[PDB]
Formats: C-alpha cells, sequence, structure tokens
C-alpha cells in the first residue's frame, strides 16, 4: 500500500527546508 | 471588515518595530525543544513573571553563511507586528555580539507532526478543524500583503485549548507583487516554485492542499526518497486519493492542488471565498473557529508548566557569546 511505502521511506521524519 | 482594523494595527508596528525588549540574563535556560541549520529553540523561564517561553537562538554568522540575512529581518519584523489567534506570540526580541533571539509564548503541546505520525491520520472532521484555522490565518496574512511560504505539520503547534499556533516565519515576507526565492520544504513546494517562476500567495493555497491531504491520508500527495523525484510528481499534475477520502475532499484538493495557478482555488476572482464556501467546508462555522468556541477534537496531555514531553531530546549544548560583536551592520534593524 501507499501508507506502507511512505512508512518505509526516508521521508517519515521532520523534513527540513531546501 | 475586522481585517481593515487589523491592517491598521499591523501597519503601525511594521512601520515602527519593537527592538531590544529583553536580555538573556532575564531568562533561565531549561531544555532544547528543537534544532536547525543556524540555531536552536530552547525552553526558557522568564524569572520576573515566572512565565514559560520558547526562545529561538540564531547564530548571525550561520545566518550570513547561508544567505539568510534578509529572511531573518523579514521574520522578526513580521512576527513583532502581527496579531491573530492562530499565530505564535512573540513577547520579546534582542541580539548580542553572537546571536539573535526571539522569545515567544511556550506551546507545550508540540508539533501537529508528532501527533499526525503517532495517530497515523485524522478523520476529515478533525482535519477540517485545523484547515479552517490555516484558511483564516492565510486570509489574515494575505490581507496584510504577507506570503508565509513555510506551511507543514512541523510548523503547526497545538495549544492546550487544542488549537493551532503557526511558527517559523523565517520565509514570511511582505510582497505586494511577485517574488522569486527558491525556498520551502520539497513535499510542499508549489509547481511555480520548482519551475523557478515569479510566484504569489497561490503557493500558500497549494501548500494547504498538501497539508489537508497529509492530515486526512496520513502521508503527503507526493513523496519519493529524493527531492528531484518529488518535484517530477508535483509538476506532473497528477494526484491519487485514498478510498476513504470523501467526494467533497477529493474535489477541494483537486482545485487546491491545481498546477495551473490561473484555475487554483484561493487565487481566483472570489479568492478565499471559493475555499470557505466549498462543500467540504459546509459544516464550518468560520466565526466560531476564530473565537475558539468550536470544540477541539483532541487536547494534548499536559504535565505542568514547563513540560517538554511533546518535544524530542537534543544534546544540551553550550550558549556561547563572543567578547567581539559579529555581523553588526548586517543585523542593524533587528
Ligand atoms: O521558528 C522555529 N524553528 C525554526 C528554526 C529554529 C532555529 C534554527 C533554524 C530553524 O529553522 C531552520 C533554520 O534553522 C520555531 C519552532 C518552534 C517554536 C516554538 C514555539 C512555541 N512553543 C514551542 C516551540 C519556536 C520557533
Amino acid at each position: 500500500t501507499t501508507y506502507a511505502d511512505f512508512i518505509a521511506s526516508g521521508r517519515t521524519g521532520r523534513r527540513n527546508a531546501i | 471588515e475586522f481585517l481593515a482594523k487589523a491592517k491598521e494595527d499591523f501597519l503601525k508596528k511594521w512601520e515602527n518595530p519593537a527592538q531590544n525588549t529583553a536580555h538573556l540574563d532575564q531568562f533561565e535556560r531549561i531544555k532544547t525543544l528543537g534544532t536547525g541549520s543556524f540555531g536552536r529553540v530552547m525552553l526558557v523561564k522568564h524569572m520576573e513573571t515566572g512565565n514559560h517561553y520558547a526562545m529561538k537562538i540564531l547564530d548571525k554568522q550561520k545566518v550570513v553563511k547561508l544567505k539568510q540575512i534578509e529572511h531573518t529581518l523579514n521574520e522578526k519584523r513580521i512576527l513583532q507586528a502581527v496579531n491573530f489567534p492562530f499565530l505564535v506570540k512573540l513577547e520579546f526580541s534582542f541580539k548580542d555580539n553572537s546571536n539573535l533571539y526571539m522569545v515567544m509564548e511556550y506551546v507545550p503541546g508540540g508539533e501537529m507532526f508528532s501527533h499526525l505520525r503517532r495517530i497515523g491520520r485524522f478523520s476529515e472532521p478533525h482535519a477540517r478543524f485545523y484547515a479552517a484555522q490555516i484558511v483564516l490565518t492565510f486570509e489574515y496574512l494575505h490581507s496584510l500583503d504577507l506570503i508565509y511560504r513555510d506551511l507543514k505539520p512541523e510548523n503547526l503547534l497545538i495549544d492546550q485549548q487544542g488549537y493551532i499556533q503557526v511558527t517559523d516565519f523565517g520565509f514570511a515576507k511582505r510582497v505586494k507583487g511577485r517574488t522569486w526565492t527558491l525556498c520551502g520544504t520539497p513535499e510542499y513546494l508549489a509547481p511555480e516554485i520548482i519551475l523557478s517562476k515569479g510566484y504569489n500567495k497561490a503557493v500558500d493555497w497549494w501548500a494547504l492542499g498538501v497539508l489537508i491531504y497529509e492530515m486526512a491520508a496520513g502521508y503527503p500527495p507526493f513523496f519519493a526518497d529524493q527531492p528531484i523525484q518529488i518535484y517530477e510528481k508535483i509538476v506532473s499534475g497528477k494526484v491519487r486519493f485514498p478510498s476513504h477520502f470523501s467526494s467533497d475532499l477529493k474535489d477541494l484538493l483537486r482545485n487546491l492542488l491545481q498546477v495551473d495557478l490561473t484555475k487554483r482555488f484561493g487565487n481566483l476572482k472570489n479568492g478565499v471565498n471559493d475555499i470557505k464556501n466549498h462543500k467540504w467546508f459546509a459544516t464550518t462555522d468560520w466565526i466560531a473557529i476564530y473565537q475558539r468556541k468550536v470544540e477541539a477534537p483532541f487536547i494534548p496531555k499536559f504535565k505542568g508548566p514547563g513540560d517538554t514531553s511533546n518535544f524530542d531530546d537534543y544534546e544540551e549544548e553550550e550558549i556561547r557569546v563572543s567578547i567581539n560583536e559579529k555581523c553588526g551592520k548586517e543585523f542593524s534593524e533587528f
């Protein structure tokens, strides 16, 4: 699922600005 | 409107900013609530009042090295001038040889981020409750010719009355026309920001679309392990929605996340009304939400004045103030 794919990504934490 | 009386007030303070409203020696340093490229945020206790505050410490050199001199001046200028229920309250501001300081009333509830991740996703009534707060805040900010450009769960704090308090005005700016800065968080960047075009407040309305999706879905509408891949999806004009998302939600979001910013909600002839008068916002009492009279779906667990349980732990480092002034000319107005 997309929820599973999100949770396994390195983009689950606090995202900083560019 | 009440909005006209609000601009009258903002303009008074914007044209004559408050400076040097305190000193570090007046604050008792307790704990680090957060970190960042050019400083940290600390839980401080103001000894004269016994009040608890969040103190944003900015290293002047680290701000200069990162081409952030103007952005910082915009941040303080706007924060000392604004007054809205869903904004962070900046009580004091000051600078010393080494840093810049912004002291704001402590929101012990923490970031919406923490709760959204732990809970997983909010029910559309719960999501709609917060969206309405942002919809009103943007209406307020935008009316004052201010572009926030930093919307994400990490910047929305939950008070004990269970309401939003928007932080990080580091990208906030007073623009009457077009702006071109390449700034924001990858997942929340509007297609005009990625495609290096001159943009307006339509970027704030797109950001909201992303927030509403992430709040309701539990994940953003565009994510990938690498930003280049995230951008490719945003500029593609394709969105997929979960099976539980309502028809009114899906339509709002498809209008909000409109790559054609000349057909995007909040950026049309009726502006903010196309949002406030949407089918998803039919159960929203825009006046009751502003007055905080609406029952908050979730109130954070309060362990006392000075509790930091909703904030993560960071190595409690040294606040060093050099015997020599650094970057004086650059931070003159602060
Ligand atoms: O502006 C903030 N943080 C951003 C930030 C701070 C320092 C350096 C940074 C940075 O961003 C990227 C550049 O490096 C901020 C966040 C939270 C609170 C707060 C308010 C009330 N209660 C608890 C906490 C106050 C300020």
